[PDB]
């Protein structure tokens, strides 16, 4: 509780589908953007803290609360955009007897500032009289001892809660959320998306060699001619869709209605029939 | 999977100090939430807790029981050691060790038991006696043969007719205490007299509290 | 504690329900409830643990529920292999207690007759005055046998109950015969025969 | 109660769409209807007027 603990990930990829899969996590409750639209999402310092409270004591981890753990224990200000994960920890953070291996500070002189973690231990102090600690009745230990037994019903279970600390401020993003990889379509014009690249074109398999680090490609007209699959690694070839202009050829409206077509820039084969220069 | 199998001395003098482990193998007493606990089972009544220890050196110990009951554990070795003091002729009861994997899964695995008998008796030399299998045997349907180890204290006593092979027959029924404060055992063999005679039967007595493991066998006799 | 019926009956096919009552209940909430199964001469095995949820490797015969502070044990499909004692736990705000026993007899089987089974004694105690002859008798359902051993005489037992179930595969109750034989008179008794009565059939 | 919030919808908004839709959200990869899963709640935030 007092010392909780900050492992502070960076510059890796966060896919938060996979704590779908896991124990049951009914406190998903993401005081942020979006809860859903999550993954397509980057982030630039997340911080991913971690403390266990009782039950009744999870609803003072939203932003803004009073109570005891949300004012000398961890306090988070009103600008935190992200998500808060707790679920029951009973099964194994309660013992018979009781677990005493949570202490939680219960006596300190100010509120808790915003992101403070108070490791020190210092007995409390009190009027007219320079207590220091012992066993001085008017001053008291400045942490308390949790008793975790499995005879306590739904709010006096312990909880992990966790949650991450989304800065989200102005900056170079190390931590992008992961991505789908539809399979390649080879030889058929569609909407490709390789590395933010975006555009329409023909994909095909290309001969020329790039470098270990060349990513893209380019033409002496600057337009993306070649680039490398990011899954396989493999020359590419970037052919845009089969377009032409369309001339129709009409012997007049005073003689007939027959019309023949000319599409200019074709082999007759994307589109009698009679192929001319 | 998980093995929790017993030992230590069955039978020791009264008012002395148990030293019952269980030896526990195939998975880490590390685990966050495991431990091994000890179950009391007297004859012919419920189960009782004792003790229990967890995997940060927790030592629970049942209430009533405070002022004898010493578990320690031996991860390095993978040998819980459990120690009790003031042993009175009440505690004469089938020992469990039974593993805690979480709080919801209360001792799921369990042991194999052993059973210690001290309220005042020491050791007593068991008899072994193989009954022969003879004409009234024969005539009578399927020729058992037993045999008669008697005149020992220890209760736990196994016994095998040619060990390794022949896994059924043995009946192996429980002694019978008779006014002289000693067991008796009188396991026969359902091998039919098909081939009796020729062959060597030795029921393989394993009093181990003794120390003792008399095979030996018999031939027809003619009354 | 937890208190459980003490004997309870039933056909083979139906269903029956176990009892584990409050009896001053100082568990709180009662979360967590765990149904073992120990049979005669065997290890308890937990059977189901976590009432709304079973182990691995169980049927689904068993399952458990607990309505407001009692939890019961709903065994459907009774089989002859079922006859062993359960016992409920759950964790107390001191201890873990373990309850009482309960113990399940299926009726519904046929009557066994027991047979007797007199193994001469081997020439080699009768010479160390250890006359020690068994009439071992086994495999009947009741499980009330009276042996009447007498050599043509008073017939006595002189230390033959000893009053053993023995639920073994069979599910029949077996006996175990012991007779006092004084060393010295075995050469005035003729054969000393054996005759074992049974429960209905005392014949 | 009297002034409320919509939640997040699965289709986007055009000009001018009435969006009166309070039905389950795109349950999906998960049996939503009745109860709420994972990345499906009922669009309908209620604000709170102190």
């Amino acid at each position: 509780v007092y010392a909780w603990n900050r492992k502070r990930i960076s510059n890796c990829v966060a896919d938060y589908s996979v704590l779908y899969n896991l124990a049951p996590f009914f406190t998903f409750k993401c005081y942020g953007v979006s809860p859903t639209k999550l993954n397509d999402l980057c982030f630039t310092n997340v911080y991913a803290d971690s403390f266990v409270i009782r039950g009744d004591e999870v609803r003072q981890i939203a932003p803004g609360q009073t109570g005891n753990i949300a004012d000398y224990n961890y306090k988070l200000p009103d600008d935190f955009t992200g998500c808060v994960i707790a679920w029951n920890s009973n099964k194994l953070d309660s013992k018979v007897s009781g677990n005493y291996n949570y202490l939680y500070r219960l006596f300190r002189k100010s509120n808790l500032k915003p992101f403070e973690r108070d490791i020190s231990t210092e007995i409390y102090q009190a009027g007219n009289k320079p207590c220091n600690g012992v066993a001085g009745f008017n001053c008291y230990f400045p942490l308390r001892s949790y008793s975790f037994r499995p005879t306590y019903g739904v709010g006096h279970q312990p909880y992990r809660v966790v949650v991450l600390s989304f800065e989200l401020l102005h900056a170079p993003a190390t931590v992008c959320g992961p991505k789908k990889s539809t399979n390649l379509v080879k030889n058929k014009c569609v909407n490709f998306n390789f590395n933010g690249l975006k555009g329409t074109g023909v994909l095909t398999e290309s001969n020329k060699k790039f470098l270990p680090f060349q990513q893209f490609g380019r033409d002496i007209a600057d337009t993306t001619d070649a680039v490398r699959d990011p899954q396989t690694l493999e020359i590419l070839d970037i052919t845009p869709c089969s377009f032409g202009g369309v001339s129709v050829i009409t012997p007049g409206t005073n003689t007939s209605n027959q019309v023949a077509v000319l599409y200019q820039g074709v082999n007759c084969t994307e589109v009698n029939v009679f192929q001319t220069r | 999977q998980v093995t929790l199998r017993e030992s230590g001395p069955t039978l020791v003098k009264p008012k002395q100090t148990l030293t019952l482990t269980c030896t526990f193998s195939g998975f880490s007493l590390s685990t966050p939430g495991g431990g091994v606990g000890w179950i009391r089972q007297p004859p012919g009544k419920a189960l009782e807790w004792l003790a229990l220890i967890y995997w940060d050196d927790d030592k629970r110990y049942s209430p009533s029981l405070k002022s004898s009951l010493t578990i320690t554990k031996d991860t390095s070795k993978n040998q819980v050691v459990l120690t009790m003091t003031n042993m009175d002729p009440v505690d004469t009861a089938t020992y469990y060790c039974a593993r805690l994997t979480a709080a919801d899964t209360i001792f799921d695995c369990w042991g194999q038991g052993t059973l210690v008998t001290v309220s005042s008796a020491s050791t007593k030399g068991p008899s072994v006696f193989p009954l022969a299998p003879s004409s009234k045997s024969t005539s009578g349907g399927t020729a058992a043969l037993g045999c008669l180890v008697k005149d020992y204290f220890p209760e736990p006593v196994t016994v095998s007719w040619n060990s390794g092979a022949l896994t059924s027959g043995v009946h192996t029924f429980p002694a019978v205490l008779q006014s002289s404060g000693l067991y008796s055992l009188s396991s026969v063999v359902t091998v039919p007299s098909s081939s009796l005679g020729t062959q060597t039967y030795i029921c393989n007595v394993n009093h181990k509290p003794s120390n003792t493991k008399v095979d030996k066998r018999v031939e027809p006799k003619s009354c | 504690a937890l208190t459980q019926p003490a004997s309870v009956s039933g056909s083979p096919g139906l269903s029956i329900t176990i009892s584990c009552t409050a009896t001053s209940s100082d568990v709180g909430a009662y979360n967590y409830v765990s149904w073992y199964q120990q049979h005669p001469g065997q290890a308890p095995k937990l059977m189901i643990y976590d009432v709304s949820k079973r182990p691995s490797g169980v049927s689904n015969r068993f399952s458990g529920s607990k309505s407001a502070n009692t939890a019961s044990l709903t065994i459907s499909g009774l089989q002859a292999e079922d006859e062993a004692d359960y016992y409920c736990s759950s964790y107390t705000t001191t201890s873990v207690v373990f309850g009482g026993g309960t113990k399940l007899t299926v009726l519904g089987q046929p009557k066994a007759a027991p047979s007797v089974t007199l193994f001469p004694p081997s020439s080699e105690e009768l010479q160390a005055n250890k006359a020690t002859l068994v009439c071992l008798i086994s495999d009947f359902y009741p499980g009330a046998v009276t042996v009447a051993w007498k050599a043509d005489s008073s017939p006595v037992k002189a230390g033959v109950e000893t009053t053993t179930p023995s639920k073994q595969s069979n599910n029949k109750y077996a006996a175990s015969s012991y007779l006092s034989l004084t060393p010295e008179q075995w050469k005035s008794h003729r054969s000393y025969s054996c005759q074992v009565t049974h429960e209905g059939s005392t014949v």
